This record gives structure tokens, C-alpha cells and sequence, in this order.
């Protein structure tokens, strides 16, 4: 039968990318970097408040200029927070209430959401006489949006509970690319520093990386026990970091095509909900959900601090492009900038 | 079930498969070497004075 | 003490809970007083495309309501000269060719019946509903319909709504008296009951019973009976609130003015025969017709009261011996054997009797004696030969051979010889005088010393749960006559002042249902904060500046109606433990807040569940 062989077949290709996997490793990162000095207890404290938002805090995200920040709440409410002052710029009231992600725009023009609603709404800021309102509505999907990132002015990638990715001309609205491999839902998403490159982690626990201009799934990486709920890109873009349900984090190399590093302690039981690299990509920070952030030494496993702020979980985190401060999100309705 | 969905991923296995890969020492290296690099542009490994530091005054 | 209505924003509560029960129809809304009269204020001012159809509507009932063919000749020609010929010629007549055909072809024949335009009816109202019936949902006229109809649907009587007055009325069970509600100043009787009278006597029943038979017949507004607007209880005593009758009964005027003549007693026959027809067109046998228990106005004209003995014979028949003894039915006294309306007719001729003899037909005070002269016929020599035959056929003993039980009904007993120059469209409209208009005032003008030792237990108060009543169309004419125009005058003044002193949170948005409840916060300080509340599908926000605190959802676990303060409230139950109770402003709002919250918190925790992102985790 056919359908017999393409099963072996298959099976037969599983075994050889694990031997050639299993060939690589002459060393690990843990002895690599057996010999460079530790960070040395990380203590930050807590630099602002950003106070407001009715009902827990589910996503946020950083402006390039390091000072804006956009959140998405369970009050159906999107503020952009002026990180400076703690001012409140603008407060977008959602024509939908079930949102579970955003996004700032590179120019910070725009700004984007969806969740429960299928849709990623792109919002316009520069529009005169204030008054923000929709600029396009992205529809196509047929689960919840749960991460979408800008690329340009006109192009946007989103993740769903699909089981798919996407690529939007925001000008026309049409879905130009659709990204289909994962088995379960997509949950989160990281662009590469080129953003030639996107990876994404998904309920099948499982990471993809895949080629936005030719639309295909390059790698995929298995390794974790559970859900993978937030992925983050290493800055130079050889490497990312997965957070899962299984209280771990984990380091993977594209160029290895395997995973190098797994971030783990016996009192951590519960699960990661966001991950951040800081600038040089040494600190890898995780929020959990027993209320704290921890933050890794990405080079030598060990934990460097905890951010020990918030009274519910940490639902979502973010460092700024100059590496100057850290913002954490929770699900008791506050913002915090780290420092 | 599908034939085609079986094609589809037998392809699929095969483009992961025949690429070309480093040995882990070597990736190891090169992260650790961006760590090195960088370091001293990192505000939270190297502590800024309060001057530089705008969320504090 | 006026009619306060709500402000507008009760109309997003009130028509959630109208389209749950289907009340959003033309052939509902329409058919109510108050509805079609905000629905023609409507069509006729803010709207200039069913203008013309809701005029033509009013001109087809006002030529339904002519009296004579003179006025109908001269009318048909005017509304075909008009509404047909007129909109004929421009093209614009949106009707059947069926419809023109016969009115035309009546009026070319002149011949014009009072429904004659009864075929355009049908489809003016067809013109109505979809499609102008729409646009109707969406003007600031539904709104008023919403605020009026929560009124109606908030009523709660006690005797403090009404200014008792004089006696009127003394029966064996209590008293009835003329009042006035304060409400709207429409002036009623209150029929009083007494509940420790009521199982003393073991007279449970009849009470129970006459509520039951007020509510089938109060419907339609007939002049011959006394019908019923509301009924209420207190703890000792059980209410009702029928027509204003202030001219005592017959058994009390017979013996004052003595026996009616032929003549006289023809007024008293017809204005009963009609009520009669009323109850038996609704299958009510009244089986207790006797002089007591027809009452007279303040002009003379005459009802029929007292439903109690009253039975529905719509699915089974009685058998049982109830009446008045001289007036019950052979039938009636012969336990085992069925009967229906012939009971009534065969009561008439002896009631009729009296008022010509004085006396009941079988008389002398002995009961025995009374059942027996009856049960298996002499005419005085005083009786018109057209007199003679009407008694002789409604006292017939067979039920074959009595007048009115022959396949016809009461159209049987006017077709009777004794009333060939009565127009029962006169009788109908009270047109023709009375014999006896009654005096200015007397004393016991409707009667017939023990008292009680006993109490009520709780369980004679749970006969009386569903004793509360109110009949929607006594209710909306009852207002429509009085203060519906003043009122609606005095809310426009206020929302439109408000309007010109004041951005809606829930538009673009996806809100299920705004509007006012009061939040408690410290229940020892009687603190009732009131807040305007906006429902989410997954929070419950609220403001008094923008919205500051919420409720989600996922928070509520169990929602509960409870008393507090002799008041029904809502009982929240929290996750953590805590407790939120919320207060309406009526009944409606209570019993649609607590539906929609209901669905809202059971429909968001079971869609929490399955997104891994928002649920709950060890
Ligand atoms: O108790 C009484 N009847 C027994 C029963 C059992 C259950 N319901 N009623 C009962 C009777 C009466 C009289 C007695 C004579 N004949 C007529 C009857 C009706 O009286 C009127 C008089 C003026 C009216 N204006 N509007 C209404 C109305 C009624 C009066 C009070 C009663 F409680
Ligand atoms: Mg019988």
C-alpha cells in the first residue's frame, strides 16, 4: 500500500534528522561557557506603575522609540502608556472584548490587535483631530488570533488557533501567505532581526521556523513536554528561547537545528507565559505563573534574579530596543517598569 | 487518511532533513562570542549612572 | 402619586425582555391601546409613506361606527373619492385587484354594510408589519412604548393606591365600595372579602372561583357586566376592582317601586340577554340570575355581578345543583345530570316573572316546596299574547322544546315576538332610557349578627399566591382616557430639556444590555449607591465619569434572586468568597438581569475553557 510506505517513509526521515542531529554534538553550551565569570544576583526594582486598565492584562508590547508601550486587557481596551510620565497617550475602547494579543507598529503609526474575535485589527494613530479609529480589519482565520507582529507599514504576520500563521497586506487586506504545519495552536510568534525569518511555538509543543518570503517551514523543533505559550528571538538571530507549560525554558541554535540549553529548577512547578532577551542576549527573562519573573543567565543556566512584584500571574514581558528597562504585565491590572 | 497529506509530509521531512548543520561547540561559540561583544551596551548587565538612567531622578 | 415613566435608556432592557416572550409583533403590538396609538402617532407625523395608509385605517373604523345607512352612503363615496379613486389615478394604490372589485361593485349597486371596506383591512395591515413595522422598532415611538409598557408590567396594588369611599354594596362574605385611583383619578368599585369570613363559612371556593370567571369575561369591554380591572389581596382580605354600579340592584328596587310593567321590564330583559351573550360566547353558564345580582348605574341602565357560582363549561360540563332556589333550571336541581347555557335562559323567565308578579313563579317560603312545583306553569290573564310565548318558551321544563337552546344561542330569544321593536344595536350602545333612574344616594340598596374566634394559618395564604392580577386591556383604555396624552406631553418636556443639557458608551462596541441598578456597598449604613451598568460578555462595568470598577464573568460563580428588606434582589456569588447583590427599579428589569447574566457568565466560562491563553492552570 501507499499510504503504508509515506507512514515509513516518514518514520525513516524522523530517525535520520535525529542522527544528524545526535552528530553535532561534540560539546555543550554548558561547557562552552563553563569558564566565563557568572552575572552575579540581578536586583531590579520597580521604577513604575502604570496604573488603570479594569481587568487583567494579557499582552503588551514595546515601542521603538524604548519610551511607548501598547497593552491589551480583559476591559476590551487598548492604552498606549507614555513609560516616561506614566501618561496615559491614548485608550482605544475595542469593538470586541475578548482580546489576547497586541502590537506597536516599527514606526509607531499603528498599532494592532484580536483575540476570541478571529480578526487582527489594525488601528490608525496618525489620523487628524484625534480620534483613533479602524483602519482595516484582517479576516481569514478561522480560530482566535493569539499573536500578530508588524514588519512594515503594510505587512503584518499573525498566529491563530488555526493551527496557522499568516502574512497581510494591510492595504488590501488580502491573506498572502498562509503558514500551515503545526498540529495544534499556534500561540506565539517572534520575528528575526532581517525579518526575513519568523519562528513559532504552538500547543503541539513543537517551534517552526519559517521563511516569509517563500512561505515554507524551514526547521522544526521538538524538545519540550507541553504547550509552548511564548518565543523569543536571540538578538542576532541564530537562536531562540521557548517558554512552555512544563516550567521550562528552552535555548535553541537554527545552525545546530537542535536545542542547546534547558532553564529549569525543582521549586519552579508552574508555567512560562512571556520571554525577553535583554540587549547582549545574556539575561533571558520568564514570566511564570506563580506571580514572578526569573531571570537566566542564557550562557550559564543559572538564575540570575526574580522580579518579585504583581499579585497575580505574570501574563506578558518585554525589554526595550536599548536594553534600558524592562515592562511586565500581569493579570492584576498593572504594568511595571523594571530597572 | 489522505494520500496527498502523506506526500505533503514525507516532502516536508526531507527539506529538514537535507540541510546543512554545525557541530554544537561551534554555535556555542558564536552565541557566546555576541554575549562578549555586547556586553558592555547592555544597561542590565552593566549598571548606567542615573544621568544616562531615564527612569530614575 | 402621578405616573412617573422611566427614562429611555429603559428601553434596552424592556425590549430584550419583550422579544424573549414575542411581544415585537405587529399582531401584538397593534392590538394593544396604547400601542397603536404611539404606533398612528408614528405613521402619521414621523412618516410620510403609511401616512395615507393609518388615515384610510381610521376612516374604515370610523364608517364601522356609523349607526344609520343614510351616513353610510354618504361616507362610501368620500373614502373611494379619496383613499381608492384619488390614489387610483397617481398609481400609487398599493391594493389587490380583489379589493377594488368589491367595494366598487357594492357602490355601484349602493349597497353599504358596516363592512363594507372590510376586504382593504386585511391588507392595509399587511402594508404595515415587515416593512413600516420596522422603521416603526427603530423611531423614538417604540421607546415610549417600552417606558408605558414597564409601567404596566411594575404594577403593584395595595389599598394605600385608592381613596375608598362610601359603602355601596353588603353580601354575606363582605362589603364593596366606591373608589377612586389616586393613579389616574378613574373612579371603580372594591369589592372587599373577607379570608376569615372566607373559611369560617367554608366559602374557599367561590372566591377562588370568581376571580378565575372575572378574568375570562373582562375582556373586550362588554356594558352589561361588571368586569374586573385588578385584583389584590392583603393579609386579611382579598380585592377587586370592577365597575362603578352606584344605583343598588333589583331585589332592592322591586321592592320599592313594586312590579314592572311589561314595557319596563322589556329594558331590564334586553340589557341581560346581551351579558348573557357575552358569557356564553366565552362558555360561562352564570346559573345564578336572580334580581339580587343585577345592579344599576347611576342612569339606570343594568350589568350582571357576582361571578362566583359561575363555571367554565368550555371542556366539561357541571351537573352539580347550584343557583338560587325559583330560579335554578330543571336540569340544574337533578344531580347526575349535565347541562350548559340553557340553565340561564330557563333562569331569565323566572327572574323576568318577578319583575311582572313580584314573586318567583313557584310560590310559600318552604325550599322543599319550591323544588317540586318546578321540577316537572300557569300565565296570568294580565300577559300579552307576544309576552305569554317568550315565558312559555324559556320556562319550557325540556331542554329541546326551551327557547334559546336550540342550536342559536341568544339570537334566538331576540328574535322572540316580545321584542320585534327593539334595535339591538340601540340596546348595545345604551341608547334607549330606563325605566328607573335611581336616587341620589340610599342605604342599603344591596343586602340579603355573628362574628368569628379564629386566625389564619400560612397555609390559607398559599391559596391566595396567584390572586394578583391585572388586566392588560382594562389597564392601557383605563390610562388611555385619563393621562396618557398629559403624560407623554410632560416626559417629552423632560427628555428634551435633558437632551438640551447633556456620547454613548455602548454603541460600536459589543454590549449585550445597559441600563440603572443599584450596587450595595455597606449594608449596615443602608448605603445604595446607583450606578448605570453596562453588560459585557465577559465583564460587568459600571459608572456614575467613565466606568472605574467591573465584575467579569469568570468572577461570578452562582447567581440567586433573595429578599432583602421586604425587596427581591440579586445575589451574586465571587470566587474569592465574596458577595454582589444589585437592586432593580421593576420587575421586568430584575427578571431580565438575572436571565442575561445567568446566560452571560455560563456562556463565558465554558468558552474560557477552551482557550489556553485566558483559562485557569495549576
Ligand atoms: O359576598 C358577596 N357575594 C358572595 C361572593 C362569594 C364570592 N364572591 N362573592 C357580596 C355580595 C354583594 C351584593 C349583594 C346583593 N346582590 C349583588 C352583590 C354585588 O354587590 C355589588 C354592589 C355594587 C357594586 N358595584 N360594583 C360592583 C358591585 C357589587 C356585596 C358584597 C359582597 F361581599
Ligand atoms: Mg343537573
Amino acid at each position: 500500500s501507499e499510504l503504508d510506505q509515506l507512514r515509513q517513509e516518514a518514520e525513516q526521515l524522523k530517525n535520520q534528522i535525529r542522527d544528524a542531529r545526535k552528530a553535532c554534538a561534540d560539546a555543550t553550551l554548558s561547557q562552552i561557557t563553563n569558564n566565563i565569570d557568572p552575572v552575579g544576583r540581578i536586583q531590579m526594582r520597580t521604577r513604575r506603575t502604570l496604573r488603570g486598565h479594569l481587568a487583567k492584562i494579557y499582552a503588551m508590547h514595546w515601542g521603538t522609540d524604548s519610551r511607548l508601550l501598547v497593552s491589551a486587557s480583559q476591559d476590551g481596551k487598548l492604552i498606549i502608556w507614555d513609560s516616561y510620565t506614566t501618561n496615559k497617550v491614548h485608550a482605544i475602547p475595542l469593538r470586541s472584548s475578548w482580546v489576547m494579543t497586541c502590537a506597536y507598529a516599527p514606526s509607531g503609526n499603528y498599532v494592532a490587535c484580536g483575540g476570541l474575535d478571529n480578526i487582527c485589527s489594525i488601528y490608525n494613530l496618525k489620523t487628524r483631530e484625534g480620534n483613533v479609529r479602524v483602519s482595516r480589519e484582517l479576516a481569514g482565520h478561522t480560530g482566535y488570533l493569539s499573536c500578530c507582529r508588524f514588519l512594515d507599514d503594510n505587512q503584518i504576520v499573525t498566529s491563530s488557533g488555526d493551527t496557522t500563521c499568516a502574512l497581510w497586506d494591510i492595504e488590501t487586506g488580502q491573506q498572502t501567505t498562509t503558514f500551515t504545519g503545526h498540529t495544534g495552536d499556534v500561540m506565539s510568534l517572534s520575528l528575526a532581526p532581517d525579518t526575513r525569518l519568523f519562528v513559532s511555538g504552538a500547543c503541539d509543543a513543537s517551534a517552526k521556523l519559517w521563511d516569509v518570503r517563500e512561505g515554507m517551514c524551514r526547521q522544526t523543533f521538538t524538545g519540550h513536554e507541553s504547550d509552548i505559550n511564548a518565543i523569543c528571538f536571540f538578538p542576532n538571530g541564530n537562536a531562540f528561547a521557548t517558554g512552555s507549560d512544563d516550567a521550562t525554558c528552552r535555548l535553541f541554535d537554527l545552525r545546530a537545528d537542535q536545542e542547546l540549553m534547558t532553564y529549569s529548577h525543582d521549586n519552579i512547578i508552574c508555567g512560562i507565559t512571556s520571554v525577553s532577551f535583554s540587549k547582549s542576549g545574556r539575561l533571558l527573562l520568564a514570566g511564570y505563573d506563580d506571580f514572578n519573573c526569573n531571570v537566566w543567565d542564557a550562557l550559564k543556566a543559572d538564575r540570575a534574579g526574580v522580579l518579585a512584584g504583581h499579585d497575580n500571574r505574570v501574563s506578558c514581558l518585554g525589554v526595550t530596543d536599548d536594553g534600558m528597562a524592562v515592562a511586565t504585565g500581569s493579570w492584576d491590572s498593572f504594568l511595571k517598569i523594571w530597572n | 487518511a489522505s494520500i496527498a497529506q502523506a506526500r505533503k509530509l514525507v516532502e516536508q521531512l526531507k527539506m529538514e532533513a537535507n540541510i546543512d548543520r554545525i557541530k554544537v561547540s561551534k554555535a556555542a561559540a558564536d552565541l557566546m562570542a555576541y554575549c562578549e561583544a555586547h556586553a558592555k551596551e547592555d544597561p542590565l548587565l552593566t549598571p548606567v549612572p542615573a544621568s544616562e538612567n531615564p527612569f530614575r531622578e | 402619586k402621578k405616573i412617573l415613566l422611566p427614562e429611555p435608556s429603559i428601553r434596552s432592557v424592556m425590549q430584550k425582555y419583550l422579544e424573549d416572550r414575542g411581544e415585537v409583533t405587529f399582531e401584538k403590538i397593534f392590538s394593544q391601546k396604547l400601542g397603536y396609538l404611539l404606533f398612528r402617532d408614528f405613521c402619521l407625523n414621523h412618516l410620510e409613506e403609511a401616512r395615507p395608509l393609518v388615515e384610510f385605517y381610521e376612516e374604515i373604523k370610523k364608517y364601522e361606527k356609523l349607526e344609520t345607512e343614510e351616513e353610510r352612503v354618504a361616507r362610501s363615496r368620500e373614502i373611494f373619492d379619496s383613499y381608492i379613486m384619488k390614489e387610483l389615478l397617481a398609481c400609487s394604490h398599493p391594493f389587490s385587484k380583489s379589493a377594488t372589485e368589491h367595494v366598487q361593485g357594492h357602490l355601484g349597486k349602493k349597497q353599504v354594510p358596516p363592512d363594507l371596506f372590510q376586504p382593504y383591512i386585511e391588507e392595509i395591515c399587511q402594508n404595515l408589519r415587515g416593512d413600516v413595522f420596522q422603521k416603526f422598532i427603530e423611531s423614538d415611538k417604540f421607546t415610549r412604548f417600552c417606558q408605558w409598557k414597564n409601567v404596566e408590567l411594575n404594577i403593584h396594588l395595595t389599598m394605600n393606591d385608592f381613596s375608598v369611599h362610601r359603602i355601596i354594596g353588603r353580601g354575606g362574605f363582605g362589603e364593596v365600595y366606591g373608589c377612586r385611583k389616586a393613579d389616574t383619578g378613574k373612579m371603580y368599585a372594591m369589592k372587599c372579602l373577607d379570608k376569615k369570613r372566607i373559611k369560617m363559612k367554608q366559602g374557599e371556593t367561590l372566591a377562588l372561583n370568581e376571580r378565575i370567571m372575572l378574568s375570562l369575561v373582562s375582556t373586550g369591554d362588554c356594558p352589561f357586566i361588571v368586569c374586573m380591572s385588578y385584583a389584590f389581596h392583603t393579609p386579611d382580605k382579598l380585592s377587586f376592582i370592577l365597575d362603578l354600579m352606584n344605583g343598588g340592584d333589583l331585589h332592592y328596587h322591586l321592592s320599592q317601586h313594586g312590579v314592572f310593567s311589561e314595557a319596563d321590564m322589556r329594558f331590564y330583559a334586553a340589557e341581560i340577554i346581551l351579558g348573557l351573550e357575552h358569557m356564553h360566547n366565552r362558555f360561562v353558564v352564570y346559573r345564578d340570575l336572580k334580581p339580587a345580582n343585577i345592579l344599576l348605574d347611576e342612569h339606570g341602565h343594568v350589568r350582571i355581578s357576582d361571578l362566583g357560582l359561575a363555571c367554565d363549561f368550555s371542556k366539561k360540563k357541571p351537573h352539580a345543583s347550584v343557583g338560587t332556589h325559583g330560579y335554578m333550571a330543571p336540569e340544574v336541581l337533578q344531580k347526575g345530570v349535565a347541562y350548559d347555557s340553557s340553565a340561564d335562559w330557563f333562569s331569565l323567565g323566572c327572574m323576568l316573572f318577578k319583575l311582572l308578579r313580584g314573586h318567583s313563579p313557584f310560590r310559600t317560603k318552604d325550599k322543599h316546596e319550591i323544588d317540586r312545583m318546578t321540577l316537572t306553569v300557569e300565565l296570568p290573564d294580565s300577559f300579552s299574547p307576544e309576552l305569554r310565548s317568550l315565558l312559555e318558551g324559556l320556562l319550557q321544563r325540556d331542554v329541546n322544546r326551551r327557547l334559546g337552546c336550540l342550536g342559536r344561542g341568544a339570537q334566538e330569544v331576540k328574535e322572540s315576538p316580545f321584542f320585534r321593536s327593539l334595535d339591538w344595536q340601540m340596546v348595545f350602545l345604551q341608547k334607549y332610557p330606563p325605566p328607573l333612574i335611581p336616587p341620589r344616594g340610599e342605604v342599603n340598596a344591596a343586602d340579603a349578627e355573628d362574628t368569628k374566634g379564629i386566625k389564619l394559618l400560612d397555609s390559607d395564604q398559599e391559596l391566595y399566591r396567584n390572586f394578583p392580577l391585572t388586566i392588560s386591556e382594562r389597564w392601557q383604555q383605563e390610562v388611555a382616557e385619563t393621562v396618557f396624552d398629559t403624560i407623554n406631553a410632560e416626559t417629552d418636556r423632560l427628555e428634551a430639556r435633558k437632551k438640551a443639557k447633556n456620547e454613548d458608551y455602548a454603541l460600536g462596541k459589543d454590549c449585550i444590555m445597559h441600563g440603572y441598578m443599584s450596587k450595595m456597598g455597606n449594608p449596615f449604613l443602608t448605603q445604595w449607591q446607583r450606578r448605570y451598568f453596562y453588560l459585557f460578555p465577559n465583564r460587568l462595568e459600571w459608572r456614575g465619569e467613565a466606568p472605574q470598577s467591573l465584575l467579569t464573568m469568570e468572577e461570578i460563580q452562582s447567581v440567586e434572586e433573595t429578599q432583602i428588606k421586604e425587596r427581591k434582589c440579586l445575589l451574586l456569588k465571587i470566587r474569592g468568597g465574596k458577595q454582589f447583590i444589585l437592586q432593580c427599579d421593576s420587575d421586568p428589569e430584575l427578571v431580565q438581569w438575572k436571565k442575561e447574566l445567568r446566560d452571560a457568565y455560563r456562556e463565558a466560562q465554558q468558552l474560557v475553557q477552551r482557550v489556553p491563553k485566558m483559562k485557569n492552570k495549576p
